[PDB]
C-alpha cells in the first residue's frame, strides 16, 4: 500500500510492455496465450495477444482496454501505444524515490505532449501518390516472402503499389473518390509471373457456360444474384388434384417449355448477362444460352458484390428475390459499358468492363506455382492497408522511430529554454519516445543502444526530411538500423496514427500513477 | 508463467525427451516403448502418434510437439516419428550459444535458407521412378512396410495398393497435381478365404449400406443421386399448415400424394431400379417407390451417400425437379450384392469421370482382416508419394550427408552471422545417421567418420550407413528406397516446427 | 448557490483562509493565554496540513 503498491502497479505494466514490446509487426515474436490451462492460441501482433490474454492487474486492465479504444479509430498505434505509456511510469517512478512529485512530472507529459504534436504538425509530407507511403517499393515489398516472391518483389510491388495510390474505382454508388474500400485483386497461377498487368474493370473468377454462350456482348444489364438460380419442384399449374395419368406428364413437360418463354422478357427488363454466385446445372444453364444471355456459375462472392455496386442502379445483391427461372421484377438492372470474355492465365474468364454508374480497374495477378498466389495475398495484405491511410489523410509523416529519435532532442531544447521543476519532467517523457527505437531494433533482432545513438547522431536541427540521412534524422528499416530516404525505403506513419497514439499513452500514464490504495478498507 | 531464458532451455528438454526412444523406432530396427498405466498394465508401441497421445504433457510448449506429428500424420502417415526429432536438434545445437549475444530471429532466416537449400538437393542425388511400372514402385513399398513390423501380410498389400492408387488418380487444378485418395476406401469383411484381396472399381460401402432388399444384380440400370424432399409436403413446396383437426388431416393427404407422385415421376424416367435417398424420405415415401417398382435404399448416412455420388462419379443434386440422365447417374451405374457370408456387400462399380477404384479386403475373421488393413495403408501413401512427384529418393542417411556438406561449402562462402546457424542445420540432419548406427550397436565415432569420407570420395549418392548391415553400404542395391516427397515433406515440417517454437520467448497465461 | 444564499458574503477558495485564521488564531491564544492555550495554538497547526497537502498534489514542495 501507499508508494509501495503504485510501485507493484509500474511493475505490472512493465512485465504488460515486454510482452507487446518484443510482439510488434509482423516481424514480431509469437507469444503463448494460455488461455485455460490444456488450450493455447500463438500469434503475433500485439493488441491482438493482450485481449486474449488473462488480464488481472489493474495497471494491467487499463492497458489492454487503452489497446482497444485506439483500434476503434485507427487499427494502427494499437500495440505501440501500450509501450509508451508503461515507459512514462518507469522513468516517472526514479523521480517519485528521489523528492519530485508524482503531480509535477505528469503536468509536464501533458505538456511534452503538446509540444510534440507540434513538430507533428511542422513535419509533414503531403505528396505520398508518387513515392507512397513506407516508400513505393518497400510498402508491399516487406510482408512478401524473401525467396519465392522476393526476387519477383520489385515487379509485382510496382504493380500493387501504384494502383492502390492512384487508379479509378467504385466506392458506394455515385461516388468518386480513392479505394478505401479496397482494389478488387485476385491471385491466380498461370503464365509468367512477369507478365501480370491491370485490365480495365472487374476481375472474376468463374466457371464458363461456353456450350452455345455469346461471349462477346456491347452494352449490357447485369444481374447479380445472391440467390442460386436453380429450378426446383412446385405445386400443379391447372387442377388441385391428380386423378389421370395424361395430366400428370403435361404438367410436368409444361416446365420447360414455360421457362424458354420467361428468358426473352428477361432481356426486355434488362438482362445480357447473367453473374450468378452458385452454380447453375446443365437443365437450366441450356434456357439462357439458346436464347442469347451470357450466362456464368460459380462468381466468387467477393467479386459478386463488388461488381453489383459499381454496376449501381437496382441490382439483386441488395435484395434476393426470385425463385427459379421466373421472369425478372426490375429489381436486377445492373448497368454496364461492355463485356469481353477474354483468355488470361490460360483460362477464359469474363471480364466485365467498367460500369456505366462508376468505372473500376483491377489486375489479375499471375503466378506459376499456387505457391506463388498464396504469398502474394500477403503481400496485398500489407500493400492495401499501408496505402489506405494515405487516402484517407494526405498529411502523413516521414520517420517512424526517426521521429521519434528527433523528437527526444526536440523536447529537451524546449526543457532546457522552460527551466525549474519542469525542465526534468519533460525530460523523461523524452527518454519514453525512445522505446520506439528499442522495440523495432528487438523485432530486427539488432542492438537497441547502439540502433538509437548513431540515429540521434545525424542531426543539424530538429526536422526530420528526406534532404539528408547521414547529417538529418529520417527512416529506419525492420531488418536493419540504417536511415533511409523517403525514395528508398524508410519508414513513414500517418499523422493520425501518431498523434492519437501519443496523447492516448498521457491519459494513460497518468490513471496509473495516481493510486495509493487496493487494500481492503 | 515463464519468460526468457527459462522458455528457451524448457523448448529444446520437452523435444528431446520425446524424442529420445522415438528416434530409434525408425528403420526396421525398432526399440519398443513401455508405457506404464497406473492400473499397472502395459500398452506397447512403436507408432509416435501414439506414444505423444498417451502421455501427460505438462508444458504448453510440449503440447505444440504432439500437435505438429497430428500435421505429418494427415499429410502422410509415415515419417511421424521423425519429425520432433529433427525439430528438436535444430534448437539444441543453435539456440543456446546465439541467444546469449542475442539474436533470435537470425537463426529462424537461416532455417528457412537452409530448407531450400535441402528442396534443391534433393532433385540432382534422386533419379526419376517409372510412375505406370508396377516393378519399380514396389520395391519402395517394401521399404516402408516393415518399420511397423508385418512382413506377412504386407507382400499382398502392396501389390492392391500399386492399382488402387492409380486408378483414383485424375486430379485436375491446371498442374495436375495428385492429392487424390479420398475417392479410395477399403471394404472391411470378416469371413471367406484369406488370399482374396483384390480391387473393383467406383466405392464400395457396407459401414451403413448392409440392408436386405437392394436388387440382387444390376447390370444396366443406373443410380439416382438425391438430397430431396422426396418426403410429403402439407402445402406446395414448405408447410404452411398443421394436422390437429379431422378437418386438417383430410385436405392435406391430398396434397402429401401428389408431392410424393410428382417427385417418383421425376426419378423413374431416367431408368432405374435402385434409387438412394440421403435424408428426406419417409415411411409413406418409401412406399411410394415400392409402388413405382422401384427398390428403394435409404436410410442411410451423408457420408455413405458422398461415397455412393463418387462411386458413380456423378454429380449430387438436391433439385427435386426433371432428374435426367444428362444430371444424375451420368454413365453407367451398376449394383453387385455378394452374400459373403450371410450378410449382404455392396459393390458399386464403374465411375465415368475418368475410373476410381476401392479395395477388397477379405479376412478369414476380423483379426486376419485388419494385418493386410494397417500394411495395405502404408502402401497407398507410398504409391500416392511415387505419383505426386517421380522420383525416389535413396534411403538412410546418405541423403542428410549429401546436405551435411552443402551447408558447410554455403555457410562459409556468404561468411554472413547466419553462418553458425547453418552449421547447426548441418548437424541436426545427422542424428538420422547417428540412429542408423545405433541400431546396429557401432560405435557412433567411427562410422560417422567413415560417412563424412564417402562424402570427399563418392559425394554419398547413395552410399550411406543402414542400420540393419551396421557398414557403409549402397541403398540402391540393397533395394533400400524411398520417395522424395515423402523426404520432403517430413523435413519441411520440421523446419515450421523449429521456426515456430523458437519464437515463443514467452509463455504467459 | 444555496450556501451563498443562506450566507450573504463571499470568501475565496484556494486554501488560502486556512492559513490566515491560523495565524491569527496562534497569536490571540498567546494573548489570551490560560491552560487550554495549548489546544487552540495546536488546532490552529491542525489548519496548516489542508493547503499544504493541497500543494503536493499541485506539484511543488509542499511545507516550502
Amino acid at each position: 500500500t501507499g508508494e509501495t503498491i503504485r510501485s507493484q502497479n509500474v511493475m505490472a505494466a512493465a512485465s504488460i510492455a515486454n510482452i507487446v514490446k518484443s510482439s510488434l509487426g509482423p516481424v514480431g515474436l509469437d507469444k503463448m496465450l494460455v488461455d485455460d490451462i490444456g488450450d493455447v492460441t500463438i500469434t503475433n501482433d500485439g493488441a491482438t495477444i493482450l485481449k486474449l490474454l488473462e488480464v488481472e492487474h489493474p495497471a494491467a486492465k487499463v492497458l489492454c482496454e487503452l489497446a482497444d479504444l485506439q483500434d476503434k479509430e485507427v487499427g494502427d498505434g494499437t500495440t505501440s501505444v501500450v509501450i509508451i505509456a508503461a515507459e512514462l511510469l518507469k522513468n516517472a517512478d526514479e523521480l517519485v524515490k528521489q523528492k519530485i512529485h508524482p503531480t509535477s512530472v505528469i503536468s509536464g507529459y501533458r505538456l511534452a505532449c503538446k509540444e510534440a504534436v507540434r513538430y507533428i504538425n511542422e513535419n509533414l509530407i503531403v505528396n505520398t501518390d508518387e513515392l507512397g507511403r513506407d516508400c513505393l517499393i518497400n510498402a508491399a515489398k516487406t510482408s512478401m516472402s524473401s525467396k519465392i516472391i522476393g526476387i519477383n518483389g520489385d515487379f509485382f510491388a510496382n504493380m500493387v503499389v501504384d494502383a492502390v495510390l492512384a487508379i479509378k474505382y467504385t466506392d458506394i454508388r455515385g461516388q468518386p473518390r480513392y479505394p478505401v474500400n479496397s482494389v478488387n485483386i485476385l491471385k491466380a497461377h498461370g503464365r509468367s509471373q512477369m507478365e501480370s498487368m491491370l485490365i480495365s474493370g472487374y476481375a472474376l473468377n468463374c466457371v464458363v457456360g461456353s456450350q452455345g454462350m455469346p461471349k462477346r456482348i456491347v452494352n449490357a444489364k447485369i444481374a447479380c444474384l445472391d440467390f442460386s438460380l436453380q429450378k426446383t419442384k412446385m405445386k400443379l399449374g391447372v387442377q388441385v388434384v391428380i386423378t389421370d395419368p395424361e395430366k400428370l406428364d403435361q404438367i410436368r413437360q409444361r416446365e420447360s417449355d414455360i421457362t424458354k418463354e420467361r428468358i426473352q422478357k428477361i432481356l426486355a427488363t434488362g438482362a445480357n448477362v447473367i453473374l450468378t454466385t452458385g452454380g447453375i446445372d446443365d437443365m437450366c444453364l441450356k434456357y439462357f444460352v439458346e436464347a442469347g444471355a451470357m450466362a456464368v456459375r460459380r462468381v466468387l462472392k467477393r467479386d459478386l458484390k463488388r461488381i453489383a455496386k459499381a454496376s449501381g442502379a437496382t441490382i439483386l445483391s441488395t435484395l434476393a428475390n426470385l425463385e427459379g427461372e421466373e421472369t425478372f421484377e426490375a429489381a436486377m438492372l445492373g448497368q454496364a459499358e461492355e463485356v469481353v470474355q477474354e483468355r488470361i492465365c490460360d483460362d477464359e474468364l469474363i471480364l466485365i468492363k467498367n460500369t456505366k454508374a462508376r468505372t473500376s480497374a483491377s489486375i489479375i495477378l499471375r503466378g506459376a506455382n499456387d505457391f506463388m498466389c498464396d504469398e502474394m495475398e500477403r503481400s496485398l495484405h500489407d500493400a492495401l492497408c499501408v496505402v489506405k491511410r494515405v487516402l484517407e489523410s494526405k498529411s502523413v509523416v516521414p520517420g517512424g522511430g526517426a521521429v521519434e529519435a528527433a523528437l527526444s532532442i526536440y523536447l529537451e531544447n524546449y526543457a532546457t529554454s522552460m527551466g525549474s521543476r519542469e525542465q526534468l519532467a519533460i525530460a523523461e517523457f523524452a527518454r519514453s519516445l525512445l522505446v520506439i527505437p528499442n522495440t523495432l531494433a528487438v523485432n530486427a533482432a539488432q542492438d537497441s543502444t547502439d540502433l538509437v545513438a548513431k540515429l540521434r547522431a545525424f542531426h543539424n536541427e530538429a526536422q526530420v526530411n528526406p534532404e539528408r540521412k547521414n547529417l538529418k534524422w529520417i527512416g529506419l528499416d525492420l531488418s536493419n538500423g540504417k536511415p533511409r530516404d523517403n525514395k528508398q525505403a524508410g519508414v513513414f506513419e500517418p499523422t493520425i496514427v501518431k498523434v492519437k497514439s501519443l496523447k492516448f499513452a498521457t491519459e494513460a500514464a497518468i490513471t496509473i500513477l495516481r493510486i495509493d490504495d487496493l487494500i481492503k478498507l | 508463467r515463464e519468460s526468457g531464458r527459462k522458455v528457451q532451455s524448457g523448448n529444446i528438454n520437452a523435444a528431446k525427451t520425446i524424442a529420445d526412444i522415438i528416434r530409434t523406432c525408425l528403420g526396421p530396427k525398432s526399440m519398443m516403448k513401455m508405457l506404464l498405466d497406473p492400473m499397472g498394465g502395459i500398452v506397447m508401441t512403436n507408432d509416435g502418434n501414439a506414444i505423444l497421445r498417451e502421455i501427460q504433457v505438462q508444458h504448453p510448449a510440449a503440447k505444440s510437439m504432439i500437435e505438429i506429428s497430428r500435421t505429418q500424420d494427415e499429410e502422410v502417415g509415415d515419417g511421424t516419428t521423425s519429425v520432433i526429432i529433427l525439430a528438436g536438434e535444430m534448437l539444441s545445437v543453435a539456440e543456446h550459444f546465439l541467444e546469449q549475444q542475442m539474436h533470435p530471429t537470425v537463426v529462424i532466416s537461416a532455417y528457412r535458407k537452409a530448407l531450400d537449400d535441402m528442396i534443391s538437393t534433393l532433385k540432382k542425388i534422386s533419379i526419376p521412378v517409372d510412375i505406370s511400372d508396377s516393378d519399380m514402385m514396389l520395391n519402395i513399398i517394401n521399404s516402408s512396410i516393415t518399420t511397423k513390423a508385418i512382413s506377412r501380410w504386407s507382400s499382398l498389400a502392396c501389390n492392391i495398393a500399386l492399382d488402387a492408387v492409380k486408378m483414383v488418380q485424375f486430379e485436375e487444378n491446371g498442374r495436375k497435381e495428385i492429392d487424390i485418395k479420398k475417392y479410395a476406401r477399403v471394404e472391411k469383411i470378416p469371413g471367406g478365404i484369406i488370399e482374396d484381396s483384390c480391387v473393383l472399381r467406383g466405392v464400395m460401402i457396407n459401414k451403413d449400406v448392409t440392408h436386405p432388399r437392394m436388387r440382387r444384380y444390376i447390370k444396366n440400370p443406373r443410380i439416382v443421386l438425391l438430397d430431396s424432399s422426396l418426403e410429403y409436403k402439407k402445402g406446395e413446396s414448405q408447410t404452411d399448415i398443421e394436422i390437429t383437426r379431422e378437418e386438417d388431416f383430410t385436405r392435406i393427404l391430398q396434397m402429401e400424394e401428389e408431392y410424393i407422385q410428382q417427385l417418383c415421376e421425376d426419378i423413374i424416367q431416367l431408368k432405374p431400379d435402385v434409387v438412394i435417398t440421403e435424408k428426406g424420405i419417409s415411411d409413406l415415401a418409401q412406399h411410394y417407390l415400392m409402388r413405382a417398382n422401384i427398390t428403394a435404399i435409404r436410410r442411410v448416412r451423408k457420408t455413405d451417400n458422398n461415397r455412393i455420388a463418387r462411386a458413380c462419379g456423378a454429380r449430387i443434386v438436391s433439385r427435386p425437379e426433371e432428374l435426367r440422365e444428362d444430371d444424375v447417374g451420368t454413365g453407367a451405374g451398376l449394383l453387385e450384392i455378394k452374400k459373403i457370408g450371410d450378410e449382404y456387400f455392396t459393390f458399386i462399380t464403374d465411375c465415368k469421370d475418368p475410373k476410381a477404384c476401392t479395395i477388397l479386403l477379405r479376412g478369414a475373421s476380423k483379426e486376419i482382416l485388419s494385418e493386410v488393413e494397417r500394411n495395405l495403408q502404408d502402401a497407398m501413401q507410398v504409391c500416392r508419394n511415387v505419383l505426386l512427384d517421380p522420383q525416389l529418393v535413396p534411403g538412410g542417411g546418405a541423403s542428410e550427408m549429401a546436405v551435411a556438406h552443402a551447408l558447410t561449402e554455403k555457410s562459409k562462402a556468404m561468411t554472413g552471422v547466419e553462418q553458425w546457424p547453418y552449421r547447426a542445420v548441418a548437424q541436426a540432419l545427422e542424428v538420422i545417421p547417428r540412429t542408423l548406427i545405433q541400431n546396429c550397436g557401432a560405435s557412433t565415432i567411427r562410422l560417422l567418420t567413415s560417412l563424412r569420407a564417402k562424402h570427399t570420395q563418392e559425394n554419398c549418392e547413395t552410399w550411406g550407413v543402414n542400420g540393419e548391415t551396421g557398414t557403409l553400404v549402397d541403398m540402391k542395391e540393397l533395394g533400400i528406397w524411398e520417395p522424395l516427397a515423402v523426404k520432403l515433406q517430413t523435413y519441411k515440417t520440421a523446419v515450421e516446427t523449429a521456426v515456430l517454437l523458437l519464437r515463443i520467448d514467452d509463455i504467459v497465461s | 448557490i444555496r450556501c451563498l444564499v443562506k450566507k450573504r458574503a463571499l470568501i475565496a477558495g484556494g486554501g488560502a483562509p486556512e492559513i490566515e485564521l491560523a495565524l491569527r488564531l496562534t497569536e490571540y491564544s498567546r494573548t489570551l493565554s490560560g491552560m487550554e492555550s495549548y489546544c487552540v495554538r495546536a488546532f490552529a497547526d491542525a489548519m496548516e496540513v489542508i493547503p499544504s497537502t493541497l500543494a503536493e498534489n499541485a506539484g511543488l514542495n509542499p511545507i516550502s
